């Protein structure tokens, strides 16, 4: 079964570099043409670039004409995208491919991955209690953590019900904040333990942050 | 280069709705002497890949139940899916690939299903003492399990309206019962928030006959 | 061969424009690299033997939406080119939409010109849209006193030079003062320079040397 | 895969309407293009009323092209084709005349 799988993503600093790389599996490499298309956070689509089948064309796009660099690899299975000088508009996401061809089908795009043109340095947060004051409202407050993405559960994933978990913001520090609920009943606020669990994994910390009615 | 659009951008219809999505093109994508449209139509959900939908425009792609079809020619289509679900939430594009080594896809559009009408709920939690030894003071007010998603907040410090200091954002509406809900925040120094006493969020929305206000004094439980 | 000063492969490269009053021709001489004919061939030979060699001319012709940089491994100069005076018009990618285009020629000089083009007859209905868009082509041409359509033939053939797919060279001659008139959307082996006759001369056959002190 | 070279014919059928073309092939339509590395041809049946001839009016061309020794042909087609069993070779030399006449053996 035909599959993809893209790599090279991270955080890099603008007028630098990276050098994306493709993988692929079930179908006669060398003989189809090739794709890219990447998407901005929360925007549309766009095509960067795309060589036929003997590699001896190659066509790019105008945001990275001179910028960007694909190529290919036919006894190795590997397509190539090197970028630089990079800029804050290329921060995106990027996927692709198609079948080409007259007839019949296809379809077919990879996973993806997360590449952010921001040189600032990674930060995580700090967790500070919304607090309650028949049924109760409390929370977590995430505050102040760079780059995306963070993940949060309450009580290691034994309380789902009734939960709501928003979309960071960007701070004008550039720092993103967002915040995280559950809504249970008013008679539960004292006998039961209510624990959210924070893990940002671009810096490595894990805090658990109790949230008690004061 | 080929230019797209659609609409409506969003469009909220409830269940079992005939959805209408309808699709624009500057350039024509219908080739001549073979007479075929060059449009496609993927569904591709936050954090997923596109998934094929239909092809030639008037082609369904195997895996697609039959509900789906897409119709139109030249420079205008429409997908109507005849009987909405909620299997269907996604996020639809256009596509063309009529000239070559520049495939302009679209604009997109949600297709979020309604339900009754629902007032928020609402509450309003002060900035915590770990917070304000930081320095600052952060204010939150929350709206619960709401529709439509249209809602509006206005915040109050001391009965004076609040502008360029707060920010807010909203949920995909929830899978468990089509509603939405909301979160904002009001940011001020710790100087600024030890100085103010009456805290308060208005909120306005279809479900409430009037604005309903919520408020704490400062220091006062 | 006599025909490929005209068409110019790897080959007659210092013969595209060779001054001349005689011609000699070999046992092994070939008009062609992609496999291929042309049409009314012997007719061009007598001219072209009392020609006195050839002018030529560019002829101008801006392809938009395409390729012109057709290349295949038959007709290699360095790796794989085509005919010098040849733009093997792909489509734009390797499948895409050959649109229709249509281009005219002018004679500005008191001599009558030497136009020359082809039809590909592509190996299989597919490297037919390998090549170019999808659905039949016509290459209908046009003059005061030409009409003439041809439709590319699909089908499978003897492989000639590794490759299947032919390709029928046809001409005509443009009298000073007048155009040419092509419209189409595939199959089409484009003209760069068309030949402009030089004087008077001879051609014949021999297959042994030569001898310039008598 | 002799010395000589061989004599090919074959034949398109052109049918008398679009209907007997549909009537002995199937229906939409059809090229018989020959290949050759030196000769190739794209033939398309005529559909189209003619006079009856023998009680027929649809009408049978048929073509030929001459095999070099040490080569092949290819036909491509789906319709109004006259097959091909046996292709001759030439025995050699000889020669023909044409008269109305009778003949004589002795002189
Ligand atoms: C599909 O996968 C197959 C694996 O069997 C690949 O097959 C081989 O491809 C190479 C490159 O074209 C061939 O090498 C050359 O063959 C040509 C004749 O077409 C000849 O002129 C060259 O000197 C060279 O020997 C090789 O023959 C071929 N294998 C076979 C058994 O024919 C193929 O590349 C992949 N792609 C496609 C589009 O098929
Ligand atoms: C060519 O045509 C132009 C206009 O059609 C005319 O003026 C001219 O006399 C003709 N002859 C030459 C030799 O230019
Ligand atoms: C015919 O062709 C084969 C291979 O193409 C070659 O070995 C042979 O010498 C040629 N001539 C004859 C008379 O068989």
């Amino acid at each position: 079964q035909v599959q993809l799988v893209q790599s090279g993503g991270g955080l890099v600093q603008p007028g630098g570099s990276l050098r994306l790389s493709c993988a692929a599996s079930g179908f006669n490499f060398s003989s189809y043409e090739m794709n890219w298309v990447r998407q901005a956070p929360g925007k549309g689509l766009e095509w960067v670039s795309y060589i036929s089948s003997s590699g001896s064309t190659i066509y790019y796009a105008d945001s990275v004409k001179g910028r960007f660099t694909i190529s290919r690899d036919n006894a190795k299975n590997s397509l190539y995208l090197q970028m630089n000088s990079l800029r804050a508009e290329d921060t995106a996401v990027y996927y692709c491919r198609l079948l080409w061809f007259g007839e019949l089908f296809f379809d077919y795009w990879g996973q993806g991955t997360l590449v952010t043109v921001s040189s600032a340095s990674t930060k995580g947060p700090s967790v500070f209690p919304l607090a309650p004051s028949g049924t109760a409202a409390l929370g977590c407050l995430v505050k102040d953590y760079f780059p995306e993405p963070v993940t949060v559960s309450w009580n290691s994933g034994a309380l789902t019900s009734g939960v709501h978990t928003f979309p960071a913001v960007l701070q004008s520090s550039g720092l993103y904040s967002l915040s995280s609920v559950v809504t249970v009943p008013s008679s539960s606020l004292g006998t039961q333990t209510y624990i959210c669990n924070v893990n940002h994994k671009p810096s490595n910390t894990k805090v658990d942050k109790r949230v008690e009615p004061k | 280069d080929i230019v797209m659009t659609q609409s409506p951008d969003s469009l909220a219809v409830s269940l079992g709705e005939r959805a209408t999505i309808n699709c624009k093109s500057s350039q024509s994508v219908l080739y001549s002497s073979n007479n075929k449209n060059y449009l496609a139509w993927y569904q591709q959900k936050p954090g997923q890949p596109p998934k094929l939908l239909i092809y030639w425009a008037s082609t369904r792609e195997s895996g697609v139940p039959d509900r789906f079809s897409g119709s139109g020619s030249g420079t205008d289509f429409t997908l109507t899916i005849s009987s909405l679900q909620a299997e269907d939430v996604a996020v639809y594009y256009c596509q063309q690939y009529y000239s070559t080594p520049g495939l302009t896809f679209g604009g997109g559009t949600k297709v979020e299903i309604k339900r009754t009408v629902a007032a928020p709920s609402v509450f309003i939690f002060p900035p915590s003492d770990e917070q304000l030894k930081s320095g600052t003071a952060s204010v939150v007010c929350l709206l619960n399990n709401f529709y439509p998603r249209e809602a509006k907040v206005q915040w109050k410090v001391d009965n004076a309206l609040q502008s360029g200091n707060s920010q807010e954002s909203v949920t995909e509406q929830d899978s468990k019962d089509s509603t939405y809900s909301l979160s904002s925040t009001l940011t001020l120094s710790k100087a600024d928030y030890e100085k103010h006493k009456v805290y308060a969020c208005e909120v306005t929305h279809q479900g409430l006959s009037s604005p309903v206000t919520k408020s704490f004094n400062r220091g006062e439980c | 061969g006599l025909l490929g000063t005209i068409t110019g492969p790897p080959q007659c490269d210092q013969f595209l424009e060779f001054s001349a009053d005689l011609i000699i021709e070999r046992r092994e001489g070939s008009d062609v690299c992609y496999p291929g004919k042309f049409v009314n061939e012997e007719a061009l030979r007598q001219i072209l033997r009392e020609s006195g060699g050839i002018d030529k001319e560019a002829m101008g012709f801006t392809y938009s939406g395409i390729r012109t940089n057709g290349a295949t491994s038959a007709c290699r100069r360095s790796g794989s080119s085509f005919y010098a005076e040849m733009k093997w018009l792909l489509s734009n990618t390797d499948n895409a939409a050959f649109p229709q285009m249509t281009k005219s020629y002018k004679n500005t000089r008191k001599s009558p010109a030497l136009i020359v083009w082809g039809i590909h007859h592509s190996v299989s209905t597919a490297e037919q849209t390998k090549l170019y868009g999808s659905g039949n082509k016509l290459v209908t041409v046009g003059s005061s006193n030409y009409q003439q359509s041809f439709v590319p033939s699909p089908g499978a053939r003897p492989q000639v030079n590794g490759l299947s797919g032919r390709i029928d060279f046809h001409w005509l001659m443009l009298n000073p003062n007048d155009t040419v008139t092509f419209s189409f959307n595939g199959a089409f082996i484009a003209p760069d320079r068309a030949s402009f006759l030089r004087g008077k001369s001879m051609g014949i056959q021999s297959g042994v040397q030569v001898d310039a002190n008598c």
